[PDB]
RNA sequence: CCCGGCGAGGGGAGUGAAAAAGAACCUGAAACCGUGUACGUACAAGCAGUGGGAGCACGCUUAGGCGUGUGACUGCGUACC
């Protein structure tokens, strides 16, 4: 039993309580998601390849905690041209768990 | 009252002894063989 | 403006250009930065290449050897040299205009009436050249640290406040825009009050 | 009214330059000189 | 008004060489050297950084284009026919269904085939 | 007091708040040189890293796995002024 749903930029495939990383979401840290776009739900007798989407598909997840990624930093450097510098950055993310697939 | 002192003395003194044997008048080069690429 | 007093429950009137400005901040930052400047002493020196105990004989010759060249034992990159650019005794003063030397002084007396910091009595005096009946009487008024102004030196005052660390005492014609600003509290006998508004025209 | 409270009238202090201290300020390394030539040495230059 | 530079440097100093552990030889014990392999390894990682997402697309690919021979299709005409059958599913997701899921790779490879026709 | 050449240098005892303050005697960095533990290495070709990545050892943990160290194999890659 397992689904595949467009989150926010790309795709995942996830089964009944998993804990998935997504990008930042503007929703407080103690309610539930809905994914109303689905792409195929498989146990089995899986069959559910929809085309543009399923039909009766929803997710149900909910939101667990907001952060920020690790740091990574950015170096340019141009030889024997007297031009360099540096540049840190940190992502924001976004976890939820999942807590019902239905078809 | 000799063995450290004395024997730590004699590396001051080496300092400007060899210091001192660099006169240099004597290097003697005009490397006395043929130029390297004469006229 | 009606100034009132401490021990007289009397009021006192003033010139209203000269108690009732505005706080042109930046003038007073200017002139105090310049006071403070007045009062250094620049007395410091080192020694130039040219000032080096020393001989003018080339360590060694120009081509030849494989070191690099050198021309002076007082050079500035040699240990023991010279500095490169050594320091002369200075002086700092600055220049402040009249006139815009007597608006610091004008600003800070508003703003010290605004703030409720500035006293003014009609008598301030004490007996006897002892610092316990002063310290006593500053006590009564419950003062700690204040800057005393009187009309006229009394040297029996004078004597009795030296040898307290927060208290000072001076003259109509000795007011500094630092020493203002300094303490908490000023107190100012009504004589000095009009001694320096007429002086501050 | 307290000594270290005043500030000074904004834009009225500036900087000023410091010529040959690394890479990020930008006047390292010949200072605003340019390369060789008689004006980029110690005392050079022209008349009037 | 003379300042020493002593704990300045030694600060900033230390900073690089904490920085260059794990390195082989001199390039982790002597300034000179454990900057410049700092700087090249910050220059390596920014060049890798694009690389990365090509490596695991061509992987992709790769068992992509394995699991769809085992079912008489090549991989031009099984992703062409996909897009004739308007099908969104992402090769990274092709490809662990492939691996994880023999079954329902079937049922795609079969959909495709019927859907080019 | 003990080993030693009635040596040099040590190990005890004792003073002192402290002797890892013992006379080369405040503090005591870096290059440089060692002992011990964990992993890797004797069919393998190059600015020695970076992106992937098994296995092994230690710690936490309730599963589930995390954290630290090492790093077989593989894509790319000819220092600085």
């Amino acid at each position: 039993m397992y689904a595949v749903f467009q989150s926010g930029g790309k795709q995942h495939r996830v089964s009944e309580g998993q804990t998935v990383r997504l990008e930042k979401l503007d929703i407080a840290t103690g309610e539930t998601v809905e994914f109303a776009e689905v792409l195929m739900i498989a146990n089995g007798e899986e069959v559910k390849i929809g085309v543009p989407f399923v039909d009766g598909g929803v997710i149900k997840a909910e939101v667990v905690a907001h952060g920020r990624g690790e740091k990574v930093k950015i170096v340019k450097f141009r030889r024997r041209k007297h031009y360099r510098k540096q540049q840190g950055h940190r992502q924001w993310f976004t976890d939820v768990k999942i807590t019902g697939i239905s078809a | 009252m000799t063995a450290n002192s004395r024997s730590m003395n004699l590396s001051n003194s080496v300092a400007v002894t060899v210091y001192e044997a660099w006169r240099q008048l004597g290097y003697k080069g005009s490397w006395w063989w043929p130029r390297i690429r004469g006229p | 403006m009606e100034l009132v007093l401490k021990d007289a429950q009397s009021a006192l009137t003033v010139s209203e250009t000269t108690f009732g400005r505005d706080f042109n901040e930046a003038l007073v930052h200017q002139v105090v930065v310049a006071y403070a400047a007045g009062a250094r002493q620049g007395t410091r020196a080192q020694k130039t290449r040219a000032e080096v105990t020393g001989s003018g004989k080339k360590p060694w010759r120009q081509k030849g050897t494989g070191r690099a060249r050198s021309g002076s034992i007082k050079s500035p990159i040699w240990r023991s040299g010279g500095v490169t650019f050594a320091a002369r005794p200075q002086d700092h003063s600055q220049k402040v205009n009249k006139k815009m030397y007597r608006g610091a002084l004008k600003s800070i007396l508003s703003e010290l009436v605004r703030q409720d910091r500035l006293i003014v009595v009609e008598k301030f005096s004490v007996e006897a050249p002892k610092t316990k009946l002063l310290a006593q009487k500053l006590k009564d008024m419950a003062l700690e640290d204040v800057l005393i102004i009187t009309g006229e030196l009394d040297e029996n005052l004078f004597l009795a406040a030296r040898n307290l660390h927060k208290v000072d005492v001076r003259d109509a014609t000795g007011i500094d825009p630092v020493s203002l600003i300094a303490f908490d509290k000023v107190v100012m006998t009504a004589d000095a009050v009009k001694q320096v508004e007429e002086m501050l025209a | 009214m307290r000594l270290n409270t005043l500030s000074p009238a904004e834009g009225s202090k500036k900087a000023g330059k410091r010529l040959g201290r690394g890479i990020g300020s930008g006047l390292g390394k010949t200072g605003g000189r340019g390369h060789k030539g008689q004006k980029s040495r110690s005392g050079g230059g022209v008349r009037r | 008004a003379r300042v020493k530079r002593g704990v300045i440097a030694r600060a900033r100093h230390k900073k690089i060489l904490k920085q260059a552990k794990g390195y082989y030889g001199a390039r982790s014990r002597v300034y000179r050297v454990a900057f410049q392999a700092v700087i090249k390894a910050g220059q390596y990682a920014y060049r890798d950084r694009r690389q990365r997402k090509r490596q695991f697309r061509q992987l992709w690919i790769a068992r992509i284009n394995a699991a769809a021979r085992q079912n008489g299709i090549s991989y031009s005409k099984f992703i062409n026919g996909l897009k004739k059958a308007s099908v969104e599913i992402d090769r990274k997701i092709l490809a662990d269904i492939a691996v994880f899921d023999k079954v329902a790779f079937t049922a795609l490879v079969e959909k495709a085939k019927a859907a080019l026709a």
